[PDB]
RNA sequence: CGUGGAGGUCAGUGACGAAGCCUAGACCGUAAGGUCGGGUCGAACGGCCUCUAGUGCAGAUCUUGGUGGUAGUAGCAAAUAUUCAAAUGAGAACUUUGAAGACUGAAGUGGGGAAAGGUUCCACGUCAACAGCAGUUGGACGUGGGUUAGUCGAUCCUAAGA
């Protein structure tokens, strides 16, 4: 399980595509056997950022869903224009 | 034609022998077949407030005599009824006792 | 196409047909040979009054314990009824037909119907 | 049209019941478009849904 | 369209690693362009060029 | 006398139409059966000497499939009950809004859960079938969205028991 077996898509409903922009909070599609040290791990690893929380969910399809919440000094809406999908 | 009269429509007469469940459901078909061989129209349309006049006091309390005020129009488009029908509405009065038929003026 | 036997003339007419609708057989059959043979603007006039019980159809084969009417002395019988939704079906093929004597351009005032069937779907 | 979740998001904003809550019924083309409780939180507030006072239950003969 | 097996039998056996990680780089972000481009030819490229490696890496 | 297959012959019939099927049209035989004509149809099939057998049906409250009369017949009668106008729509007794009339009456026709179910939750569109009349409605049909825990549960302990 690398950084890269562990964060496998980002999430992309007009429903999720609002908590990046009011609550800063990145939706994340994460591997069914990651926990929240790995995530916390992989997402600061790979993005430089500070983070303050991650939630997660098994969904009903079958994968694993994570919010992670960044810290007052980082902003979601240019992370997630960063890694283009906006 | 275009015409407007007033009425004292007997409905002490035409319910009697009716079962309790169905005397306010059949005040409103006798009204609309007064009405029509009145107005000798097909389209009979009552003002919502006739209805609260005939419900009044429930399914098994419908007034004796109503006095009413009945109009014949003329249709607007996409009619079928060639080109008339019939408005009726309520009068307010102390009694409906005691009333001749009358034609209003416009 | 290929019809049930229709003696007549194939360039003079003009043809109307549905399928597998959702109608009775019993109570087609006798709204189509009430008006088997008359003509078009008598038979659509005469469908127009039966679905405002001015007029009846008298039911003279699938008849059994059916209620007698006054409105079966015109035609000779005591047993009538009102079948809408046959009226109605049968009512919107006569109206196809003519729009399709029509586009082979002939004389609506002389058209009369010579041929109409039914029979069961599965 | 069809007011039917117009009425059910109406009821649980107001805090009433769907027995309490009054849609205009001259307006039906402006609640055909508020599906947010935002849109329909100014739809109360301008005075197109109003609360439909209670029903009393009077004490007096008791 | 992909690496060769005659070219990686001679590469060092570090910029082997190397290739891998570029490769999973560009598959990460082909991954999020997928999600939003109609149908993408290079996965079926990639995929085969990651295992195409490994297979020399193995041996 | 007729049936499926096998050996021999008729240098047998056939896309210019083999077999099959329809036919109050015809000829032969006491009969079982055989042969012609016309309609449909589309690829194989007969006569004679012999060999062989899973070889011929009206019945078995026979087996499988299909179809009738009864018959538009019996029937669709529990839970007091609906009415007016507008809107949408091809189309409204049954959908939506407003107005009136009633009901459950806090041991509720209300608000939550355990087990069980498994997407029935929500939005958009839509009516071939289904909801025992209807339907523009629907737990139906098609396409997408949705379940966030140091403090609530499991997880830990032991009971009857294994």
């Amino acid at each position: 399980l690398d950084s890269y077996k562990v964060i496998e898509q980002p999430i992309t409903s007009e429903t999720a595509m609002k908590k990046v922009e009011d609550g800063n909070i990145l939706v994340f599609q994460v591997s069914m056997k990651a926990n929240k040290y790995q995530i916390k791990k992989a997402v600061k690893e790979l993005y430089e950022v500070d983070v303050l929380k991650v939630n997660t969910l098994v969904r009903p399809n079958g994968t694993k869903k994570a919010y992670v919440r960044l810290t007052a000094d980082y902003d979601a809406l240019d992370i997630a224009n960063r890694i283009g999908y906006i | 034609d275009v015409v407007t009269r007033e009425y004292t429509i007997n409905l002490h007469k035409r319910l009697h022998g009716v079962s309790f469940k169905k005397r306010a459901p059949r005040a409103v078909k006798e009204i609309k077949k007064f009405a029509k061989l009145h107005m000798g129209t097909d389209d009979v349309r009552l003002a919502p407030e006739l209805n609260q006049a005939i419900w009044k006091r429930g399914v098994k309390g419908v007034e004796y005599r109503l006095r009413l005020r009945i109009s014949r129009k003329r249709n607007e488009e996409e009619d079928a009824k060639n080109p008339l029908f019939s408005y009726v509405e309520p009068v307010l009065v102390a009694s409906a006792k005691g009333l001749q038929t009358v034609v209003v003026e416009e | 196409a290929r019809y049930g036997a229709t003696s007549t003339n194939p360039a003079k007419s003009a043809s109307a047909r549905g399928s597998y609708l959702r109608v009775s057989f019993k109570n087609t059959r006798e709204t189509a040979q009430a008006i088997n043979g008359w003509e078009l603007t008598k038979a659509q006039k005469y469908l127009e009054q039966v679905l405002d019980h001015q007029r009846a159809i008298p039911f003279r084969r699938f008849n059994s314990s059916i209620g007698r009417t006054a409105q079966g002395k015109e035609f000779g019988v005591t047993k009538a009824r009102w079948p809408a939704k046959s009226v109605k079906f049968v009512q919107g093929l006569l109206q196809n037909a003519a729009a399709n004597a029509e586009a082979k351009g002939l004389d609506a005032t002389k058209l009369y119907v010579s041929h109409i069937q039914v029979n069961q779907a599965p | 049209a069809n007011l039917r979740t117009q009425k059910r998001l109406a009821a649980s904003v107001v805090g009433v019941g769907k027995r309490k809550v009054w849609l205009d019924p001259n307006e039906t083309s402006e609640i055909a478009q508020a599906n947010s409780r935002n849109a329909i939180r100014k739809l109360v507030k301008n005075g197109t849904i109003v609360k439909k006072a209670v029903t009393v239950h009077s004490k007096s003969r008791t | 369209a992909g690496v060769k097996a005659y070219e990686l039998r001679t590469k060092s056996k570090e910029q082997l690693a190397s290739q891998l990680v570029d490769l999973k780089k560009e598959l990460a972000e082909l991954k999020v362009q997928k999600l939003s481009r109609p149908s993408l030819p290079k996965i079926k490229t990639v995929r085969k060029s990651i295992a195409c490696v490994l297979t020399v890496i193995n041996e």
